[PDB]
């Protein structure tokens, strides 16, 4: 029912149309630290198996 | 060999309809979980309509129309009505009624208003409340009722000239069983039953209610079965009884606005919920509840969108749903109707 | 690309490994100087997982021979392909293991196994990334069995991030009547469980009843045996060495197939089954593909697939054909058989075409799956463990090796355990 | 003049790159050299094409983009085909060994060992700008690298230029082209790891895209190639505003602004239309009417379901071809009396339009006709939550037997990991139900 915005260009044009109106990211350190106890259990994992195996 | 799952144990109609299609050799009923089937019979709440029609290679169909319950939850009904142009405020076939949210998009002021209007006119002032029912001539007997329960309720004008079987002076109301195909097809069953009173109808007594409402268990619980059995009237005995006691059909005097009704109501929806362009088809039963008044006009109560049968029916009904909701998108192999197909085009 | 080095022990493993290479040298266009011969590019382009590049344009196989006796490499060396092995990768004793699981594990395996490990790690060290190791061996002898599963464990320990996978024969009494089998079978298991990543059960039961009821070979040789395995391991290894999108290393493969690390013990199957040199005038249609190769007479396992649930499956398909077809084939069999494919991995078949079929054949299809019913073969190999070693029968052989008693019921525990790992996962539901 | 920097993560973003800036070079008449004889000002410019284009002096136009993959096959594809020269080798950027499908591996194990390189490299294109907006990241939720590496990116990239714009291009897993069985897992992880640092995100699900090619294009069994031509003119499209002369949605702010009130529900739906087969033999242009009218057709979306039950929170209409507003009001005005669209109650119900005169440009030898007029709709609506609640579904599926979880433990990722992902999904699909119903 309403036009309003409407902008013209050699490229096209714009506009809007109404038809009824209305009734804190992780620092790097974090990021590392994560990083780093993931790690620390896979290397963990890891010599537990060498140490099954040296059995 | 087609499949099925089955979500809803307690659906009498479904049931049946597995019990058929396995009795056919060639349907095979599947676990719960199991999503490669051809066909749910679904759960009655929160049915996951979002994970169906993502099966390669299964066509799936399901015995739900989401969408439908704004048909069939009391309030919505009354907001579709009102709010719809194809139907309206101006809508002829249905008791004029009121969306009342307790207090403890409401319409209790103009409720009073046009009650506070019909005092004038001193006609009869009787209204009906449920969402746990009550009936009363009193503004603030009824909005008291409500506010003192934590469900919303709609008010709506009770019918205070019914029509009344003989002998007994007795109540009615009218079950018809509505079948919606994945075509949108609309399917009158030619059997619809009616649920009788008992007890002689009261033009001033509220509180008894064993003669104002008509359930076939409220029934079921006070002089029950005396007239006949279980409280049921079928279409055979009802038209003899309109051809002797008032010289016309049920065909003429009620059938036909029965029709109209179905196919006003479901006309009105068919955008908000066909399935037609969609990745998965429905169909649906429905069963829609009419009360007859004295002049032999016809008023829709309600619609529910997961009915039951009437005992002796159920065998026919159900092969009928096997039939032309199921077999109709999974053909059998190979080698009088039930319903009435209502469809109409007037030109103007 | 990612290399594989293959290693083959004892006499099945060194026959099977043989026949294996020959089959995948010709379709790569490798003959038997090393010399490349073919007329597409998809031969070389993956050529570099399984052949090192010399000099001269030469292709040498990255495979490692292994045995505890002379005889089968002889032979092995004197094989239509024998030529084509690097020499110094042929490391062999003199004394052989005797059917005898502890020798190979323990006593004279222990002495060559140091010998093998260095052609190992120098076939290693030259790899630009290694995926990891794969070995053939049958379960049932002294050398695949006992030193094989000592390799693997050794190898582990310096690879503890590669991959692991073998084909590993299992024994039947209707191939071989040499009665301690199920205690080398048993131990062998036990290793397998718990130091590899991937293993195809390849059971002599199967391929023997294969041969007889449906090849109508009235007196089977290995050779015959040996045909269906090597069809099997080329079908296996096709997504490893052309060019695709599933399964297309090792890694890849063990994520998709292996939900718990224990059940990795996989049921291949293969259509269409061929004898030698009889001949295939009629190519099969994708319709019948499909159906053979799900079929339980075309399992090398001697498993009945309608007693257990599959847990993930792969499929792969050969020769140039309607990849739409291919397609709703699939989706029919898992839909006509909804109830044997686990609802709580969904979509847990996996399928992949190959344009270059065997040769020999238009067509053909492999099927490797992960289903429940293999608890059968562990079955029957525990049934047979048990009989004997309730009453210790032939044990001496064993501990005048050195082995006690407990190593017995350890491994004979740990197989049990498996079988009813696999019977919670056919009960469980979601 | 603001430029942006694309991103692409993993096989699928990476091949979905290639698709996209090749149908750029095709619109705005770049050669595969680089050089672009419409191009007056040599060795700069601050004109829109250069949102996505940066200029040597040799007067080559080279794309701001950066190519990331864990192993080099793809990758190797972009660095010796047909649009070779265009790239810098510092943008293409190749691991050794791949994430096997396993987010834990790609955002754990090799992204650790490898973020650092790919941050600098960015930081290098970053450099090059005299006004950076941010970036489009584009990359499956399914393979490891793309969930994992990606989700990895993500949080990186918030911390180094926190002020940045975020917009995502998502391939969502379907079982028809799908590599592995753990894409639900991957997807799920990926998402609640990239919620808070996206600011925008359009999910494209490989089933939508693969039926349109199968019932619009004709063709047997689409492949990636199929797939991502079809791909990258809905990319496209939406990206024209920031490469062409315009007033709607000419910087990412702008996009996050006309689609996401809720900063959560930041997953807009997109439609195209039409999609035409180059063998039909004769076909009739489709109206302004009819290609409006096939927007609210869930046959023409990139993700299937059902937008009739559920709310609008915005809608933007993106015309390419020979269209005009008289006809656009006119087409809206047809289709709202025909059909259910309800905005939430907070909502103006209406459309921001952006016409650009240029129809859609096709790769010649391509499966797609040349048509007069196309359209993408981009809406916020709440139906988009059911590609969720499908996929948290096949989640609880596997996860309540923690069927393929070692292989995420065992790359150092905590099984709580799985059960925070999942509450965050969980939270997730009430937010959408809470904006979207009331009954
Ligand atoms: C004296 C009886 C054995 C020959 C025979 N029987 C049995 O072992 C007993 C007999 C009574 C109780 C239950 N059964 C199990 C047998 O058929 N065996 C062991 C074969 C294997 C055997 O068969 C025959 C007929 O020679 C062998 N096959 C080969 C063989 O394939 N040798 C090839 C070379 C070769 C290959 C692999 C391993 C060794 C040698 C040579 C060529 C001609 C070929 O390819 O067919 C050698 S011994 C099958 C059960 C698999
Ligand atoms: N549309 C489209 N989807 C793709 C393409 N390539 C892969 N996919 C899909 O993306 C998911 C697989 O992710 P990939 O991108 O191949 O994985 P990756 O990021 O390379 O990660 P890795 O696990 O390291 O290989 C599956 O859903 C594939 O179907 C493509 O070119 N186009
Ligand atoms: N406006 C009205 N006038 C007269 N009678 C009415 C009425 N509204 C309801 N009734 C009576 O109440 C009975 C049941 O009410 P209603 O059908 O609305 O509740 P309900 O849904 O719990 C039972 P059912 O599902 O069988 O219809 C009807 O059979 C009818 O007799
Ligand atoms: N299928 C097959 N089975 C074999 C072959 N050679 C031996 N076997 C079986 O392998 C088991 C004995 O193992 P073998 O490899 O000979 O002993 P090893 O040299 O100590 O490893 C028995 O079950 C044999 O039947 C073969 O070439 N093919
Ligand atoms: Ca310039
Ligand atoms: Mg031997
Ligand atoms: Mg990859």
């Amino acid at each position: 029912m309403e036009v309003i915005e409407l902008n013209k260009c050699t490229s096209g044009q714009s506009f809007e149309v109404i038809l009824k109106p209305p009734s804190r990211d992780p620092s790097l350190e974090e990021i590392q630290k994560k990083l780093e106890a993931a790690e620390e259990r896979r290397k963990y994992q890891e010599a537990e198996l060498l140490k099954h195996l040296a059995e | 060999m087609y499949t099925f799952v089955v979500r809803d144990e307690n659906s009498s109609v479904y049931a049946e309809v597995s019990r058929l299609l396995l009795a056919t050799g060639q349907w095979k009923r599947l676990r719960k979980d199991n999503p490669r089937f051809n066909l749910m019979l679904g759960e009655r709440n929160r049915l996951p309509f979002g994970r169906l029609g993502h099966e390669p290679g299964l066509v799936q169909l399901v015995n739900y129309y989401r969408g439908a319950d704004k048909l069939c939850r009391k309030a919505s009904l009354v907001k579709l009505i009102k709010t719809s142009p194809e139907l309206s405020e101006s809508c002829t076939w249905f008791p004029e009624s009121y969306v009342i949210y307790p207090t403890n998009t409401d319409e209790r002021e103009v409720f009073l208003a046009a009650y506070n209007r019909r005092r004038e006119g001193r006609e009869g002032n009787v209204w009906i409340a449920k969402s746990g029912i009550l009936i009363s001539s009193e503004a603030s007997e009824l909005l008291d009722f409500i506010d003192e329960q934590g469900q919303v309720h709609v008010i709506q004008k009770y019918l205070e000239k019914p029509l009344l079987l003989e002998p007994g002076h007795r109540k009615f109301d009218i079950r018809s069983w509505v079948l919606v195909d994945h075509l949108y097809n609309i399917y009158l069953y030619r059997e619809g039953v009616l649920r009788t009173s008992s007890e002689p109808y009261n033009s001033a007594n509220f509180q008894d209610k064993t003669c104002h409402l008509t359930n076939h268990c409220i029934q079921k619980e006070y002089n029950y079965g005396r007239y006949e059995e279980g409280n049921e009237m079928f279409f055979e005995e009802f038209n003899q009884y309109l051809m002797d006691a008032l010289n016309t059909t049920l065909e003429n005097s009620i059938l036909l606005q029965i029709k109209h009704i179905i196919r006003s109501c479901l006309m009105c929806i068919e955008p908000a919920i066909s399935t037609k362009h969609l990745h998965y088809q429905s169909f649906q039963l429905f069963g829609f509840d009419f009360m007859v008044d004295e002049e032999l006009k016809v008023w829709l109560i309600e619609v529910n969108g997961a009915p039951a049968c009437a005992q002796k029916l159920y065998a026919e009904l159900c092969q009928g749903i096997v039939d032309v909701a199921i077999s109709s998108v999974f053909p059998l192999a190979d080698t009088t109707s039930i319903f009435i197909k209502l469809h109409h085009h007037h030109h103007h | 690309m990612r290399e594989i080095v293959h290693i083959q022990a004892g006499q099945c493993g060194n026959q099977i490994g043989a026949k294996f290479w020959e089959v995948i040298s010709d379709e790569h266009g490798i003959d038997p100087t090393g010399s490349y011969h073919g007329d597409s590019d998809l031969q070389l382009e993956r050529i570099n997982v399984y052949y090192n590049e010399a000099a001269g344009n030469k292709y040498v196989p990255r495979a490692i021979l292994v045995d505890l006796e002379p005889g089968t490499m002889d032979s092995v060396r004197s094989g239509p392909f024998g030529q084509i092995f690097r020499p110094d990768n042929f490391v062999f004793g003199q004394s052989g293991a005797g059917n005898n699981w502890a020798k190979g594990h323990y006593t004279e395996g222990a002495e060559l196994v140091d010998s093998v490990l260095d052609v190992v790690r120098k076939e290693s060290e030259s790899c630009d990334c290694l995926q990891g190791f794969q070995l053939t061996h049958s379960l049932g002898g002294g050398t695949g069995s006992g030193m094989g599963t000592l390799l693997i464990s050794k190898i582990r320990e310096e690879y503890p991030d590669r991959i692991m996978n073998t084909f590993s024969v299992v024994p039947s009494p209707k191939v071989s009547d040499t009665v301690v089998e199920p205690y080398n079978a048993t131990l062998s298991v036990h290793q397998l469980v718990e130091n590899t990543d991937e293993t195809y059960c390849i059971d002599n039961e199967a391929l023997y009843d294969i041969c007889f009821r449906t090849l109508k070979l009235t007196t089977p040789t290995y050779g015959d045996l040996n045909h269906l395995v090597s069809a099997t391991m080329s079908g296996v290894t096709t997504c490893l060495r052309f060019p695709g999108q599933l399964n297309a290393d090792l890694r890849k493969l063990a994520v998709n197939m292996v939900p718990f690390p224990r059940l990795h013990f996989f049921m291949p199957g293969f259509a269409p089954l061929t004898s030698r040199g009889s001949q295939q005038y009629r190519a099969l249609t994708v319709p019948e593909l499909t159906q053979q190769m799900f079929d339980a007479k075309n399992m090398m396992a001697a498993c009945d697939p309608r007693h257990g649930r599959y847990l993930t499956v792969a499929a792969v398909f050969r020769g140039r054909m309607s990849m739409k077809e291919v397609d709703e084939q699939m989706l029919n069999v898992q839909n006509k058989n909804s109830s044997y494919f686990v609802e709580w991995i969904p979509n847990n078949v996996k399928t992949a075409v190959c344009d270059i079929p065997p040769r020999g054949l238009k067509m053909s299809a492999t099927f490797i799956g992960n289903s429940t019913a293999i608890q059968e073969l562990f079955k029957r190999i525990s049934e047979q463990f048990t009989a004997m070693f309730r009453r210790k029968a032939f044990l001496h052989w064993y501990t005048g090796e050195g082995m006690d008693e407990m190593e017995f019921t350890e491994a004979e525990s740990n197989m049990n355990d498996l079988v009813s790992e696999y019977q919670q996962y056919q009960d469980a539901t979601a | 003049m603001r430029e942006c920097i694309s991103i692409h993560v993993g096989q699928a973003g990476v091949q979905i790159g290639n698709a996209c800036w090749e149908l750029y070079c095709l619109e705005h008449g770049i050669q595969p050299d680089g050089q672009m004889p419409s191009d007056k000002t040599i060795g700069g410019g601050d004109d829109s094409f250069n949102t996505f284009f940066s200029e040597t002096g040799a007067g080559k136009h080279v794309p701001r983009a950066v190519f990331v993959d864990l192993e080099p096959t793809v990758i190797d594809e972009v660095r010796t085909g047909t649009y070779r020269q265009l790239f810098h080798p510092e943008q293409l950027i190749t691991g050794k060994e791949d994430a096997a499908n396993n987010y834990a591996r790609g955002h754990y194990t090799i992204g650790k060992e490898i973020i650092d390189l790919v941050l600098d490299r960015i930081r290098k294109l970053a450099d090059q700008c005299t006004g950076l907006q941010g970036f489009l990241v584009f990359h499956s939720f399914g393979g490891g690298t793309g969930s994992g590496f990606t989700s990895l990116l993500m949080e990186r990239l918030s911390v180094d230029y926190g002020k940045k714009s975020k917009l995502e291009f998502s391939i969502y897993p379907a079982p028809q082209v799908s590599t592995a069985v753990v894409e639900p897992y991957n997807s799920i992880l990926t998402t609640h790891t990239t919620l808070e640092h996206s600011d925008c995100a359009f999910m494209v699900d490989n089933e939508a895209i693969y039926d349109i090619c199968r019932r619009n294009l004709d063709i047997e069994r689409p492949t990636y190639t199929n797939l991502n031509r079809l791909i990258s003119q809905i990319v496209s499209s939406i990206t024209a505003s920031l490469r062409f002369d315009g007033a709607l949605n000419v910087d990412l702010t702008e996009f996050q602004t006309n689609l996401v009130p809720y900063p959560r529900i930041h997953f807009p739906l997109a439609t195209y239309a039409p999609v035409i087969s180059a063998e039909k033999a004769y076909h009739e242009q489709l109206s302004v009417a009819e290609i409006t009218n096939a927007c609210f057709e869930p046959a023409n979306q990139m993700v299937k379901c059902d937008p009739r039950h559920g709310k609008y929170m915005a809608c933007c209409l993106l015309y390419r071809g020979d269209v005009v507003p008289k006809d656009v009001n006119a087409a809206i005005a047809t289709i709202k009396t025909k059909r259910s669209i309800q905005f939430v109650d907070w909502c103006p119900t209406g459309f921001k339009v952006g016409i650009n005169y240029q129809p859609p440009t096709v790769v010649p030898g391509g499966d797609l006709a040349k048509v007069q007029r196309a359209v993408c709709m981009l809406s916020n609506t709440t139906a988009i939550a059911e590609a969720w609640a499908r996929l948290d579904h096949k989640f609880d599926l596997m996860y309540a037997k923690r069927a393929f979880v070692h292989w995420y433990v065992g790359e150092g990722m905590e099984e709580g990991e799985f059960s925070e992902a999942r509450e965050d999904m969980a939270a997730l699909e009430k937010d959408y139900e809470e904006v979207g119903v009331d009954s």
